[PDB]
């Protein structure tokens, strides 16, 4: 019947208690209760949902085979899976792995004796993988994550015990705007095998009357406590996500409301996370777009000890999210054998992670109305047509017209910039050009040389900002930006300062970065009748 | 209090004096009451501990409890005591006091004292002298504490104490004699303090043979020179994350775990630097500020370096011994980019002081005058605390905006540092003060010369030999090569004034470009 | 140039004090089940 | 009714293929509305076989913004009530705003339970669902730029943004949304998956006012 499957593996039995007035309390250890089974019990057949009485130095037990593995000699790993179906059966081995749990009356004492094996209830499932959360990009900050938070859960209790040590309770995500993060939440949430996460947006907790907001802050513990003071450490983890933790929890001390109400919550926050009590099985997430507003406190290790920043992608992250997005199409082959992703993911250099899911939304909009035809032409609606619809090279090429970037917003000047044309009229432009080229060189390979300047000077209308826009262009690097005075005007003095400096700061992120001044003179309010300038402006420049 | 005692056995290290202190609370209680009315002096009812976040305190309001004989102080946290009802939460406060209290009246001084403890007592007990004219119940509260805590009708044996991490927020109305008398502060733990807190937290790893011997404490005390407790026991469970994480493949594969390996789980130095990688201390002062300044190291070209160096070890032997010289400074002037701020560097770094401070454009950058007025205000007001103190001040010049047009430029800043320049140090204080400049003819002309002890020359170098030196120390070429070079130059052009900055420079873009000659000197030859 | 918010307090305290309301609440269930007894031994 | 084999469209369809754009009465405006009947509308006319067989959700946001007096009202309007639909919630622009301490976030969350409970009850069979803010940049300006020692200008912006794209997806809802300058709406709002469809409505050309002409009288 089976072929090859033949031998009982590893077995999974909830041993429930015969006579529950029986109970005894006398420590009922698994490796004896395993050599019984198998001794008097040998070479049988036994199948899931098999029942058995057992009688353990006159205390009888209802056996019930939870779960079988079916291996086939030969097997250096029980790489088959555990199955459930009342189909599978084996032939009891002495060496097949005898796991006990509690039966449905919970009421024996087993023991994990010397047994290195997988918990009652290991969080994160055995075998999984990064590849089946469906997130492209950031395939670094999961291993951050996952080591510093759940690693220590899995690993079996009397070992971490001895490295006597509480497990962190706190996770924080920050950035821009979508960048996905609030992807990670959910999909953690949901495929952990854990309690029910309490969602609470953000400022969910405000109340109208004196006192029912704090009391709604200290609701939520009351499961995990509960749990926690009667099963001690195997109670299962609970996770309470916090969306935009930054509406309430401003650092107390300014004057927010004219009530008195954010430092209470603070306050209970705080006391509760900490506190006098200890917890040791809770996990709370928190996400926001700016980290400096959230009181100092909360960020001190043992509450929220990790911190993680999430980025713009790169472009092969770029390649990953249009693999992701534009899976399902492809297996039910309704799109074109002509898209390449490749060149996809080369066009949109600042394109962030929830852009691309609009242009697939276009491109789709562009198939389908060629189809309808709203309006005017109405009702040609029949089988045919949609029998044979599949999307097109040149609709998502239509699509880039729609969708547009938010941080790429300061290229689209350097290329304009260039609108007159160039041309080669002298030799001396190519001796220029090459030589911008060479410095480019000279940076990208450099290690030590990790700050270089030029300037270039001529007569006024000898075509200067051009040339330079075109030295930029062709470099290829991430980050390119161009300040002019056409941003600055209109704004005031410290405005100009906050700018340029805030410029400056954005400019320390990513490995390589060109930037481009134009016109200093008009930029420092050079006029020659006084002359008369505006020094702050000029200082800050040099210093920086 | 418990004779099966003695102050060693818990886990507190560091704050020993404070334990002292705060013991000179319970002096009072310790021999028959007879005494005390004889003596004819009170006891003391109320106690304030407070501290910057992590700090441990309620660690010591914890374990407290178990010193501290009869049975146990009683716990609340600051906002359960606010209530829904009208008048419940006036009545909440006013009911802990019951027991005390009726034991009290009941068998006279017998009593056994009784503690309270508010943690948290900020939550709620903000200045009564206040305004914003919502529901006057965070008033009511305050009152009924003080009616209970003042005109207590002699109840003599309460104590209460009060954990906050924010002083000033409190009323004025309980900091007074009688009320909230002792306010200890506790503040971050000194090396010592550092290596106890490493001792009661590495305790039970070092018993049962989970540490490697490689491991030896005293060095990782003195990296760690910025941390809270706090901090500290998040760094061990980093290094123990790490440590573990190399039998667990998270994420590839499944959960392949060695059980044989499991057994032989070791830590070990290297995961502590790793972890130390992680972690990151809001101590914030950061001053490995000086160590990048001198990242581009010092090769002792020829002896004027040497003479300078001695000389600077002169001066803070000087400073050091000396107790009628408490204020020194120093002027240190030269070419442009001859490489001034390096060396100022390498005197301070070597010194070893207790306390060092660099103040740079850089961190000036983007205030308005004011700001900046205050941040030099505020960085002299600290450096006067602990006995001996090293101060640098860079690019005076930049600092006080020097332009040559108008000449324009903002004085207030320049008599600010004309002023401080001149102040000796409260008592029992010495300083030294050490600045630089690169346009000594307006420091001149200006007229505030006469603040500088002594001033120190550094001219650049000139001699082709020297040229040799620093460059078979940049190891730019061959021996053969790094010769030729320089018999050229004998002859291209002997007469040679360039600076140390530009050489490096040079000797970095010709290396990638064209390191024959062809790039190299010619880089020199225009420069020069 | 301000503005404030408020908060209420319930109050209504005769009657929480007690659960809430238990007058004519709690009292009527206490006779109500007797009127069901008596019934029953009238339908019997 | 009933899906035959053949692939009809919707039962209960929403647009119904027997539509003008001469049925409106908005003269000159002439592309824009095949923009956005384009954008928007066309996801939800197909059979949801398909449209589920593409594994992408339709579009939950659209903005309008130009001078005053141009017909955005107009279009507001006729787009409410004319197609197969629950009656819009209407609400003026500050009228969210409440006096007690947590009633104003509360009126925000009034508006969407409706549509929420129906999701759940049915799925994708659900009536669409329309509410129209009015001249949004009166409350929802760029959080922490307005010091707002009132600290309302935060917590409003705050629960529309948690609730309009939150760890729960919803996806039967279309808001509309009518200004004068965008200039001042905060940036966290303009990405895709919130307000994705920005227009802007202009003075008129000579022969849409030949066109407004037509139309009045
Ligand atoms: N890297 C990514 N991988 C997978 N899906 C992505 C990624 N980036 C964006 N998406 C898709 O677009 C959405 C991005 O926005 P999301 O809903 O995560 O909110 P968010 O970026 O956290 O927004 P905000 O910070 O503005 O509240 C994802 O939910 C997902 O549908
Ligand atoms: N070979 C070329 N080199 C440079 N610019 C060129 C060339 N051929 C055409 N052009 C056009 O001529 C324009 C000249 O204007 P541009 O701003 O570069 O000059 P400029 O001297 O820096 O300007 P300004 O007079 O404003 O200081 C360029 O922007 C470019 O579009
Ligand atoms: N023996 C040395 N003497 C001086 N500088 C040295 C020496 N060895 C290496 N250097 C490097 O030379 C440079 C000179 O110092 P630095 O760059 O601060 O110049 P500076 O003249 O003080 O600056 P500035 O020109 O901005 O006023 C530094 O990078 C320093 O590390
Ligand atoms: N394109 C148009 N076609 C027909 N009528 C129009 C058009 N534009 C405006 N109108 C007329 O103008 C009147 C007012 O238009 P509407 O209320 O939409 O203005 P609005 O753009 O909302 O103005 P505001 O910005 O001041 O609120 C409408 O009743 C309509 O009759
Ligand atoms: N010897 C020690 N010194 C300082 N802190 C310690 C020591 N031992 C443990 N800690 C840690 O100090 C922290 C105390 O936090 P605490 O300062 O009470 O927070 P808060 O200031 O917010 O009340 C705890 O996490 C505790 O584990």
């Amino acid at each position: 019947y089976s072929g090859k499957q033949s031998y009982l593996g590893s077995i999974d039995i909830d041993i429930s208690f015969r006579a529950r007035g029986k109970a005894v309390s006398t420590v009922f250890d698994q490796d004896e209760l395993a050599k019984q089974f198998v001794r008097c019990y040998e070479s049988q057949i036994f199948s899931p949902t098999q029942y058995l009485i057992m009688e353990f130095q006159g205390h009888f037990f209802d056996l019930k085979i939870r779960n079988v593995q079916a291996i086939d000699l030969g097997d250096i790993e029980p790489t088959s899976a555990v199955a459930t179906g009342i189909e599978t059966k084996g032939i009891l081995t002495k060496q097949t792995q005898i796991n006990f749990f509690k039966g449905r009356d919970g009421l024996v004492n087993l023991k994990s004796s010397n047994s290195l094996r997988p918990r009652s209830n290991a969080v994160i499932r055995p075998d999984f993988k990064f590849e089946d959360l469906g997130v492209g990009g950031l395939d670094k900050e999961f291993t951050k994550i996952f080591r510093r938070a759940f690693a220590s859960r899995i690993f079996p209790p009397s070992v971490i015990e001895k490295l006597g040590i509480s497990h962190v309770k706190g996770l924080l995500l920050y950035g821009p705007p979508g960048t996905g993060k609030t992807l990670i939440a959910r999909k953690i949430g949901t495929m952990l095998n854990a309690k029910e996460p309490k969602i609470v947006n953000g400022p969910e907790i405000l109340s109208k009357y004196v006192g029912s907001s704090e009391e709604n802050i200290r609701n939520l513990f009351k499961d995990a406590e509960a749990e926690y003071r009667a099963k001690g450490e195997e109670s299962s983890l609970h996770i309470i996500i916090f969306d935009e933790l930054d509406s309430v929890f401003k650092q107390r001390g300014s004057r927010g409301d004219g009530t008195g109400v954010g430092d209470n919550v603070v306050n209970q926050l705080l006391a509760k996370m900490d506190g006098v009590d200890q917890l040791n099985n809770i996990l709370v997430i928190g996400m926001t777009n700016r980290k400096d507003l959230i009181d100092s406190a909360l960020l001190r290790p043992g509450r929220f000890e990790v911190q993680v920043e999430i980025h713009l992608p790169d472009e092969k992250g770029r390649l990953q999210i249009f693999d992701i997005q534009t899976k399902k199409m492809r297996e039910n082959n309704m799109m074109s054998d002509d898209v390449n992703l490749a060149e996809l993911a080369a066009l949109t250099k600042n394109f962030s992670g929830a852009e691309i899911e609009g242009l697939v939304k276009s491109a789709s909009s562009f198939a389908i109305n060629k189809t309808v035809n709203i309006g005017k032409g109405a009702t040609k609606l029949n089988t045919k047509d949609i029998a044979k619809l599949k999307v097109t090279r040149e609709d998502f090429l239509n699509a880039l017209n729609d969708v547009t970037p938010a941080f790429g917003i300061s290229e689209e000047d350097l290329k304009t910039c260039v609108e007159g044309g160039m041309m080669l009229y002298s030799e001396r432009v190519n001796s220029i050009l090459k030589n911008g080229a060479r410095y480019v060189r000279q940076v990208r390979e450099s290690d030590k040389s990790r700050l270089v300047s030029l300037l270039i000077h001529g007569p006024a209308g000898s075509g200067k900002t051009a040339l330079a826009a075109e030295i930029a262009l062709k470099s290829g690097f991430p980050f390119i930006r161009l300040i002019s005075p056409n941003e600055l005007s209109g704004m005031s003095e410290s405005a100009k300062i906050a700018y340029i400096d805030n410029t400056f700061r954005d400019a320390y992120k990513s490995p390589l970065n060109i930037l481009v001044i134009d016109s200093l003179e008009t930029l420092v309010d050079w006029v020659p009748i006084g002359p008369r300038f505006s020094n702050n402006i000029l200082q800050m420049l040099k210093v920086a | 209090i418990r004779p099966d005692f003695k102050f060693e056995d818990l886990g507190v290290g560091g704050l020993d004096k404070e334990f002292t202190k705060i013991f000179r609370a319970f002096a009072s209680r310790i021999f028959p009451p007879s005494v005390i009315e004889k003596l004819g002096i009170s006891h003391v009812k109320g106690l304030l501990l407070y501290g910057p976040p992590g700090t441990g305190k309620t660690l010591i309001a914890r374990k407290i409890g178990t010193m501290l004989n009869a049975k146990e102080p009683k716990i609340v946290n600051g906002p359960e005591i606010l209530s829904k009802y009208v008048g419940s939460s006036e009545e909440n406060i006013r009911n802990l006091f019951k027991d005390a209290e009726a034991e009290y009246r009941a068998k006279g001084e017998e009593s056994s004292l009784h503690i309270i403890i508010f943690d948290e007592l900020d939550s709620v007990f903000k200045q009564r002298g206040s305004r914003g004219d919502g529901t006057g119940v965070g008033d009511n509260v305050v009152n009924q504490l003080l009616a209970k805590m003042d005109g207590v009708d002699q109840l003599n044996n309460i104590l209460v104490i009060g954990m906050t991490n924010r002083k000033d927020l409190i009323d004025s109305a309980l900091l007074r004699p009688g009320r909230f008398e002792v306010q200890v502060e506790i503040h971050l733990p000194d090396e010592k303090g550092r290596l106890q807190i490493f001792d009661i937290q590495t305790k039970k790893m070092r018993e049962n043979n989970m540490m490697s011997d490689d491991v030896n404490l005293a060095e990782l005390a003195a990296l760690t020179k910025n941390f809270s407790g706090a901090e500290i026991e998040g760094l061990v469970k980093s290094a123990s994350s790490f440590a573990i994480n190399k039998t667990v493949n998270i994420g590839k594969g499944a959960t392949k775990l060695n059980t044989k390996d499991i057994a032989k789980l070791k830590v070990t130095r290297e995961d502590f630097l790793n972890a130390l990688n992680d972690v990151t201390p809001a101590f914030g002062i950061s001053e490995e500020d000086l160590k990048t300044c001198v990242e581009g190291g010092m090769m002792l070209y020829s002896e004027r370096v040497n003479s300078i160096l001695k000389n600077g070890a002169r001066y803070v032997r000087q400073v050091r011994e000396s107790d009628k010289s408490r204020l020194v400074s120093l002027l240190i002037h030269g070419p442009a980019g001859s490489g001034k701020t390096a060396l100022a560097a390498e005197i301070a770094l070597k010194s070893g002081f207790p306390f060092i401070r660099l103040i740079s454009p850089n961190e000036l950058s983007g205030m308005s005058e004011s700001a900046k007025i205050a941040y030099i205000d505020n960085t002299f007001r600290d450096a006067y605390k602990s006995p001996l103190n090293i101060l640098v001040i860079d690019s005076l010049e930049t600092l006080v905006d020097w332009v040559p047009i108008g000449p324009r430029f903002s004085n207030n800043i320049l008599q600010m540092l004309k002023v401080a320049l001149k102040r000796k140090p409260p008592q029992d204080r010495r300083l030294l003060i050490m600045t630089t400049t690169s346009a000594y003819s307006v420091l001149q002309q200006m007229d505030i010369l006469s603040c500088f002890d002594n001033e120190i020359a550094v001219p650049n170098m000139t001699n082709l030999d020297e040229l040799n030196n620093v460059m078979i120390e940049s190891n730019f070429l061959d021996d053969a090569g790094r010769v030729k070079v320089i018999n050229e130059l004998s002859r291209s052009c002997p007469n040679f004034n360039v600076g140390i900055k530009k050489t490096l420079t040079n000797i970095e873009t010709a290396r990638h470009d064209e390191d024959p000659v062809n790039e190299l000197v010619e880089l020199m030859t225009q420069s020069a | 140039g301000q503005q404030i918010f408020s908060q209420a307090l319930l109050n209504a305290n005769r009657r929480g004090e007690a659960k809430t309301a238990l007058a004519e609440v709690q009292a009527r269930h206490q006779e109500l089940l007797k009127l069901e007894k008596s019934m029953a031994e009238l339908t019997q």
